[PDB]
């Protein structure tokens, strides 16, 4: 019924334990669920936690204003963390907010240097947009890829994949300016990768921007010389981008583009090779059901224990080949 | 959308070019997407551009933007949400208006960018 | 338009920068297309705003972008796009692509000029050829001829159902008889749509010439012959007994 005793356990004495659970039985919780968020620090995730779930009783007031308002420590100073954020803003169903909300906290945490945080951060937010089948913006799925196709680069290079590395590097010099931190050493071994995979041309054009006066003097001081002379004596040869079938219209564009000129939407991508999928070999991890090119991911699947992208175990053969892909290919347009 | 009583008149005027927008238009396997196609048919490229936004798909905006010359439309558009190669598009915007200045012998507009781009 | 004449574009364009017509635009844009100078052409265009040509242009662009190097196929497009339909036509056959002819020809439904344009030969092309064109003739409601024109090709399905569609039982009893064996619903189809107008003149008399004659002897008294009904029952006893009991 009203529980009166619970609603009101041990509240005196300035405190019960979670006096906010207390509190918190039914009806509109605002005595102690609300005096964390009267606390401007954090007396216990637990509180703000339950306080998520006191706006999940979708109380639509000035209480989840206020929540919001602790939450990002304008009035208290010291906020804990914008994950708090995107949970709040789900539970009220105002997904357009949280998408912003999750590519703000991407966006930053990227910019600051933290870089597979960053990518397991948004996949985790990826995570449940997906779940809940709201739609995801343009925004946040191509600063996945672009925030991925940096961890490929690596995994390409330690597995020692030259021509990989030196496509994914392309892609993530041509949004360089994203990636502020390493903005020399990324577009440099950008470079270093494009030519010693044969892809020079483009390296020529990238290491001018290297050595741009901007970027220059800050050049690695390991082959700051060796840069110079590739500049100074550059070829224009570069090995033609290989091409491939559009999956769900038949044209034939190259790897790395995504925008097919034909169907115009907008192809996913690979969770190996970072390519455009092709119908015959279409596949999924098991666990965060993203695409991959069978053959690669088989390929790539070399004692590296988990996925590319979720970070979770995968083997040999819990991977096999799928055949359905309209399930997957289903033109949004016409869904 | 018809798109079989509209090639049939696009025959009965000799005209090649409805027939082969026809087809194009028949690849597209989206509706709102021929729609935006249609509309840009007709010329309302504003309209088409506003469709291309509401339907999350800045890339075609950016694109159709580019495919006429309002470079700075495509400045704008750069300014917000992110895409594939957003420098690259960005670079070629700012030299595309420095060009479009400087035939015009507008120096010092065609010399503030050609800086911001290289 | 001096420079246009000794082709200098990019000088063309330089000059009418300084403030031109729309008009004199659009004969530099038409003319450095011809050039194929797309650069020109794509400032040109721009400046008198076309989203036909500029993505025409773009099209060129994104191709050459991959393995495409010919320039006879290029201009002959941009010919097949301004509306020659002719100088387009020998600058496709001078490259090797008559194949495009044939469909720019087929698109325009000129078939008089399609005819000589199957360079291939017949592997599966005359065929396709000769179905576009029926199909025009159809569809622009001279349908006697279609029936003989999808005739001449294998478009039995076609010609039956366009017949039956008006009702060719003066004609469908040639075709059907001239048809011959005993295709599953082509022979039999025009037999389906024999009952369906007034032609059980002819109903029984084509899955006879196609082979059934059980049910067709059925059938026989679905023309309310009874007496034609047991003599075909005799050809087909078994036949005779299933469907005599309605008799009774
Ligand atoms: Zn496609
Ligand atoms: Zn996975």
């Amino acid at each position: 019924e009203d529980y009166q005793s619970i609603a009101l356990y041990f509240e005196g004495e300035k405190r019960y334990l979670q006096a906010g659970k207390f509190f918190l039985l039914c009806g509109q919780y605002s005595r102690a669920l609300k005096h964390f968020l009267k606390c401007p620090s954090s007396e216990d995730n637990v509180a703000i936690e339950m306080a998520i779930e006191t706006v999940g009783q979708a109380k639509d007031e000035l209480l989840t204003n206020q929540l919001i308002d602790h939450l990002l420590g304008e009035n208290d100073g010291m906020p804990k963390d914008a994950k708090y954020l995107f949970r709040l803003y789900m539970a009220l169903k105002q997904y357009r907010e949280a998408a912003q909300t999750a590519i703000i906290i991407a966006r930053e945490e990227q910019s600051a240097g933290n870089y597979r945080n960053a990518h397991d951060v948004l996949f985790s937010m990826y995570a449940e947009l997906k779940s809940q089948k709201i739609k995801i913006p343009s925004e946040m799925a191509t600063n996945l890829m672009i925030l991925h196709s940096y961890i490929l680069v690596k995994i390409h290079v330690k597995n020692g994949d030259h021509m990989k590395g030196a496509r994914m590097l392309i892609r993530v010099a041509n949004n360089i300016s994203k990636f502020p931190s390493h903005i020399v050493p990324i577009l440099t071994s950008t470079v270093i990768e494009c030519h010693r995979a044969g892809l020079k041309n483009s390296a020529f054009s990238f290491a001018a921007m290297l050595m741009r006066p901007e970027y220059r003097s800050k050049i690695d001081a390991k082959y700051k010389k060796k840069i110079e002379g590739m500049v100074r004596r550059p070829d224009i040869s570069e090995i033609e981008e290989a091409t491939t079938p559009c999956p769900f219209c038949k044209f034939l564009l190259p790897e790395c583009e995504l925008l097919c000129p034909g169907c115009k939407n907008s192809i996913p991508y690979c969770i190996a090779t970072g390519r455009h999928m092709l119908k015959d070999d279409w596949t999924v991890c098991p666990h965060c059901d993203f695409p991959a090119l069978y053959s690669e991911l088989k390929i790539m699947l070399n004692t590296e224990s988990t996925c590319p992208m979720c970070s979770e175990r995968l083997n040999a053969a819990q991977l096999k080949k799928i055949s359905d892909c309209t399930q997957y290919l289903r033109t949004e347009e016409e869904l | 959308l018809d798109l079989y009583t509209a090639e049939q008149a696009f025959v009965r005027c000799k005209d090649y070019q409805g027939i082969k927008f026809v087809k194009r238009l028949g690849k597209l396997l989206s509706e709102s997407m021929k729609q935006a196609e249609v509309v840009g048919y007709f010329g309302r490229f504003e309209e088409a551009e506003r469709t291309y936004l509401e339907m999350d798909r800045r890339d075609l905006a950016i694109g159709l933007r580019l495919k006429l010359g309002d470079w700075f439309r495509v400045l704008q558009l750069l300014k917000t949400g992110s895409g594939d190669a957003d420098d690259s598009l960005l670079e070629q915007a700012n030299n595309a208006i420095g060009d479009y200045f400087a035939d015009r012998q507008k120096w010092l507009n065609a010399v503030q960018y050609y800086v911001q781009g290289r | 338009y001096q420079y246009l004449d000794r082709k200098l574009f990019k000088e063309a364009y330089q000059i009418a920068c300084l403030g031109v017509t729309d008009t004199d635009w659009r004969e530099l844009a038409m003319e450095a297309l011809e050039g194929l100078d797309f650069e020109t052409a794509k400032k040109a265009f721009i400046r008198v705003q076309d989203l036909r040509y500029l993505e025409l242009i773009s099209s060129i662009e994104e191709r050459k972008k991959r393995g495409e190097t010919n320039n006879d196929l290029f201009l002959a497009d941009v010919f097949s796009y301004q509306g020659k339909f002719h100088e387009a036509a020998k600058l496709y056959k001078r490259s090797g692509h008559e194949n495009l002819a044939l469909e720019m020809y087929t698109d325009l439904c000129m078939f008089e000029y399609a005819k000589d344009f199957l360079g291939s030969g017949d592997p599966k092309e005359t065929k396709m050829l000769i179905t576009k064109q029926a199909d025009w003739a159809r569809n622009i409601k001279e349908p006697k001829a279609a029936v003989e024109m999808y005739i001449s090709a294998g478009e039995h399905v076609k010609a039956i159902e366009i017949c039956g569609d008006h009702g060719w039982v003066d004609m469908l009893i040639d075709i059907a008889r001239k048809l011959d064996k005993a295709e599953r619903e082509p022979l039999l189809l025009c037999a389906t749509y024999l009952k369906k107008l007034d032609s059980p003149g002819y109903a029984a008399e084509t899955y006879l010439k196609m082979g059934d004659l059980k049910s067709l002897v059925q059938l026989h008294v679905e023309t309310q012959r009874w007496d034609e009904a047991f003599a075909l029952g005799e050809k087909h006893p078994e036949f005779k007994d299933d469907i005599y009991m309605p008799y009774a």
